[PDB]
């Protein structure tokens, strides 16, 4: 039945076996110095031999050592157990944290899913983020990339949409941190526990799983760990038919894990780099029972300094000039953009007024170098009014969050899709025109504009 | 026999094919005849690859390897400060043998998520540039960049010449930072004239020399940065701070592509292995910051890479650039004109930020890297000679006193509190009725006056630390007004 080693060169770990030859990804156990290695099959060599990939350090492994074919793939714990808690690839409990109790586990390579059962059409994903839902709204199934440096609040706006899924939809959420620094992996677990998206003395009502491969970590275990949390998104979307976050940062490093292990096993090596996700694009799709939507930090070494579509369906774009006007979030709303902003998907109304909006904001910005360098009044009058709009529309499309509230003390807001679209159509139509600036800045829709301008 | 020993079936260039060993783990510890070690690293069905960490020659085919039944480990502790050890600890000074009372693995997995802490402690250089524009933090690992001769090995000799200015102070909330300097790839002349410098100053008494020489065999030029780092995490894992410099890692990539290949292995991107980023990436995730539930002790690193002719594209440039929490990128260009430290404003970066400074650095530092970057872009354009306006001439007239304030020679470190002023004075103006020729000269005296003429202000300063405002402010404006009557 077993197989013994007979060979290790790094991670390539060579199994001989006598019964039955394991499969092409399957699970294969050994005991390196009493604790367990798990090892992932990868080719079938002749003489009854494997090749696989070690998904932990080899050293300290010897030939003839007995190996265990599992009889399938890599097995996780999935269900209400991974949340609040940060799992390894092989989903072993790395927050220092317990046992993870769960009742089920899932295996991380899963066929995608066919014709039959597919949602049909594009369907948006309502975040209730104004900016996001009216100028860039996202799409079910989809694969969204988010923008941006340091400093322009990309992990609040993350943890916002975390909050905002399990909020508006009931939905659930997973982030798998791939081959990234470990510092910067423990500030976002605490600043997750600040904002309450992680829960530590309740969490199962926390609104997150984390699956951590960081960069201390193997090639083989970099190049699994975000089908591992893939995988958990997975169960959340089958097991309550909501719509499931799936974040990833980053696919760079992904590919980047990939690719060492295609070299290692022997390979000759040779602007889609940091967006092409592999076969794991299948799995990213809108279902009649739920949908999973890929949030991802794009990402490629350029950490020198702080373009256009490739693999995605939206891009949102945070700014430092953005953030520098006081505006949170810090979303460029020409920058940003989506393939469903669309009449055909999105309806006529929501698809002229986002329309609008641009064309205001545009024609704005080609104003600016005037009204910085001479007053106001050298516009025309029709430009005057533009302008006017425009300013209340940049503070309009601001918005507090849920999540910024320990820092802030405001209270956060989710805007309804209609509430957004019908207060935007109304501020263009002119309808507010009355209405002072700081009444549209940091409110969620114009019922709140209404209720702050009587305060001042 | 054949289970806990072996026979030669060839040797050279570091490697050695083994017959037997049928017990010997990988990556285990292995005696050939002569006290020669080794390491095995391919365990295949019909030999074992082994890479030779002593001198090859003298192994012949058909003599015996025997297995020491370990990982490769190396000492550590106190015993290590003021030597000077190979890549496996063992003494090259003279100095009689080590005697330790400890040993640890020298390749091991970093700490986990949980045990770490925010950085937030000054990891002093002693350069304005750095400590101000981009200011390393103790359990930070920042990347130094550049060319050959673009001043790299200098800017991290200044750094352990820094602490002997902060040390031995276990009592007023200070920390010894204990220094471990790694070469890899030098002259062994170069590692005898920075040990000279070492020694005469001083700093040899919290350093320890780690060296794996250009005339050393690959493995343990591969080796050296793993077992430096162990030695590193000694002072961290015990309740006490530890800076290493490997200098570079450039030449252990190299050696680890030689290693690779001889022991035929598949070639990756640029003949390196394919796991030639893992090999970085697992060395510097080991720096880190832990929390006082884990002693609060850090190993801050100070990695450095041989780019060639300013190629921060290139391949090992860009993974260590992509492990690293920000870079210092030293040029050329800045270098041959006398501009040095040679940093590079607009690519240089520390990711940690003003949590690596103080409160009086903080306070003044903040908009110094982005003016010195806009500065050179407009000193670029006036080579035009298109017309420049008066308020663009200012800029210009600022920024190059800015540039001679930031230049700094060897061996020459400020304290934080001497930077604060430097930095204040130029800032606020007090340098635009000096011509640009006497910048440095104006500098020279000024901390001359301020060493002997107010010594309580930059005493206070440093025990009292607060940001440059009200009093403290009225303090530093005085000091600068009373040098600005002598230099008249």
């Amino acid at each position: 039945a077993n197989g013994k080693i007979t060979q290790v060169i790094g991670a390539v770990v060579d199994v001989q076996f006598d019964g039955q030859l394991p499969a092409i990804l399957n699970a294969l156990e050994t005991e390196n110095n009493g604790k367990r290695l798990v090892l992932e099959v990868a080719q079938h060599l002749g003489e009854n031999t494997v090749r696989t990939i070690a998904m932990d350090a080899t050293e300290g492994l010897v030939r003839g050592l007995p190996v265990k074919d599992t009889g399938g793939p890599i097995m996780v714990p999935v269900g209400d157990a991974t949340l609040g808690r940060i799992l390894n690839v092989v989903g072993e409990p790395v927050d220092e944290g317990g046992p993870v109790e769960a009742t089920q586990t899932r295996a991380i390579h899963q066929q995608a899913p066919d014709f039959a059962a597919q949602a049909t059409a594009s369907e948006i994903l309502v975040t209730g983020i104004k900016v996001i839902d009216l100028l860039a709204p996202y799409s079910k199934g989809g694969k969204i990339g988010l923008f941006g440096g340091a400093g322009v609040g990309k992990t609040v706006l993350i943890m916002e949409l975390i909050n905002n899924i399990a909020k508006v939809h009931s939905g659930y959420s997973v982030f798998a941190g791939v081959g990234e620094r470990t510092r910067e992996g423990n500030d976002l677990y605490h600043e997750m526990v600040e904002s309450g998206v992680i829960k530590p003395d309740d969490l199962s009502k926390s609104q997150v799983a984390l699956v951590y491969g960081q960069m201390n970590e193997p090639p083989g275990a970099r190049m699994r760990v975000a089908l591992t949390g893939l995988t958990v998104a997975e169960q959340f979307r089958d097991a309550t038919g909501t719509d499931v976050l799936f974040f990833v940062d980053n696919i760079f490093r992904f590919t980047q894990a990939g690719s060492e292990v295609s070299a290692l096993l022997g390979r000759i090596p040779s602007p889609t780099l940091a967006t092409d996700m592999g076969a794991m694009q299948e799995r990213i799709t809108s279902t009649k029972n739920g949908s999973i939507t890929s949030i991802q930090a794009v990402y490629v070494p350029a950490d020198d300094l702080t373009t256009t579509f490739a693999h995605l369906d939206a891009t949102t774009v945070l700014s430092r000039a953005i953030s520098e006007l006081g505006i949170y979030p810090a979303v460029d709303p020409l920058d940003s953009n989506s393939r469903i902003l669309d009449p055909a998907v999105v309806g006529e109304e929501h698809y002229q007024v986002a329309r609008d909006v641009q064309g205001i904001l545009q024609k704005y910005k080609s104003l600016q170098d005037i009204i910085a360098i001479l007053g106001m009044d050298e516009l025309s009058e029709e430009d005057k009014l533009t302008v006017a709009r425009a300013r209340k529309i940049q503070r309009f499309l601001s918005q507090p969050f849920d999540v910024a509230k320990v820092f802030t003390g405001s209270d956060g807001v989710q805007v309804p899709l209609e509430d957004t679209i019908k207060s935007f159509k109304a501020v263009v139509a002119g309808e507010y025109d009355h209405l002072p600036e700081a009444a549209f800045y940091m409110v969620g829709g114009i019922e709140d504009v209404k209720a702050k301008a009587q305060r001042l | 026999e054949v289970a806990e020993v072996g026979q030669v079936l060839s040797v050279g260039d570091g490697i050695a094919r083994v017959y037997g060993l049928d017990k010997v783990q990988a990556g285990e510890m292995v005696e050939f005849p002569g006290g020669i070690r080794g390491m095995v690293l391919n365990l295949e069905t019909d030999n074992v690859g082994v890479v030779i960490f002593g001198d090859d020659r003298d192994i012949k085919e058909g003599d015996t390897v025997k297995r020491t039944g370990a990982i490769v480990e190396v000492p550590a502790g106190k015993e290590l400060l003021g030597r000077v050890v190979d890549a496996l600890g063992n003494p090259i000074d003279g100095k009689g043998p080590l005697n330790a009372s400890e040993r640890r693995i020298a390749d091991v997995k970093a700490p986990g998520i949980m045990p770490r802490k925010s950085v937030h402690e000054p990891m002093a250089t002693g350069l304005k540039s750095v400590d101000a524009m981009i200011p390393v933090g103790r359990g930070q690992r920042e990347l130094i960049i550049g060319d050959r001769q673009t001043g790299k090995t200098a800017i991290a000799l200044d750094t352990i010449l820094n602490q002997a200015n902060y040390n031995g102070r276990e009592a007023d909330g200070m920390k010894t930072l204990h220094c471990i300097y790694v070469a890899v790839g030098q002259k062994r002349s170069t590692v005898a004239q920075l040990v000279k410098k070492l020694e005469e100053t001083g700093a040899m008494a919290y350093t320890t020399v780690v060296a794996a020489t250009a005339s050393d065999p690959a493995p343990m030029q591969y080796l050296a940065p793993y077992s430096a780092t162990a030695m590193g995490e000694y002072f961290r894992d015990n309740g006490m701070d530890a800076l290493i410099i490997y200098d570079d890692l450039s030449k252990q990539a190299v050696a680890y592509r030689q290693m690779s290949l001889l022991l035929r292995r598949p070639p990756g991107r640029e003949a390196y292995p394919g796991d030639v980023f893992y090999l970085h990436s697992r060395l510097l995730e080991r720096s880190a910051k832990l929390n006082e539930a884990n002693g609060a002790g850090s190993l801050t690193a100070l990695p450095i890479i041989e780019t060639q002719a300013g190629d921060v594209s290139a391949y090992i440039p860009t993974n260590v650039i992509s492990i690293t929490d920000g870079q210092i990128f030293l040029e050329t260009e800045l270098f041959f004109q006398g501009i040095r430290p040679a940093v590079n404003t607009g690519l240089s970066v520390s990711r940690v930020g003003s949590a690596a400074q103080t409160k009086a650095m903080k306070s003044v530092a903040g908009p110094v890297k982005l003016e010195l970057a806009q500065y050179r872009e407009m000193a670029a354009f006036a080579q035009f000679g298109s017309d420049l306006d008066a308020a663009t001439q200012k800029l210009l007239n600022r920024g190059a006193r800015l540039t001679e304030l930031m230049k700094q020679p060897q061996y020459s470190p400020l304290t934080n509190a001497e930077i604060v002023i430097v930095i204040y004075a130029g800032t606020k103006g007090y340098l635009d009725g000096i011509p640009v020729r006497d910048v440095t000269k104006w500098e020279h005296g000024l901390l001359q006056y301020l060493r002997n003429q107010k010594a309580d202000l930059l005493e206070d300063m440093t025990k009292n630390d607060r940001k440059v405002a009200g009093e403290l402010e009225d303090a530093i404006k005085a000091a600068l007004d009373g040098y600005a009557k002598t230099y008249a």
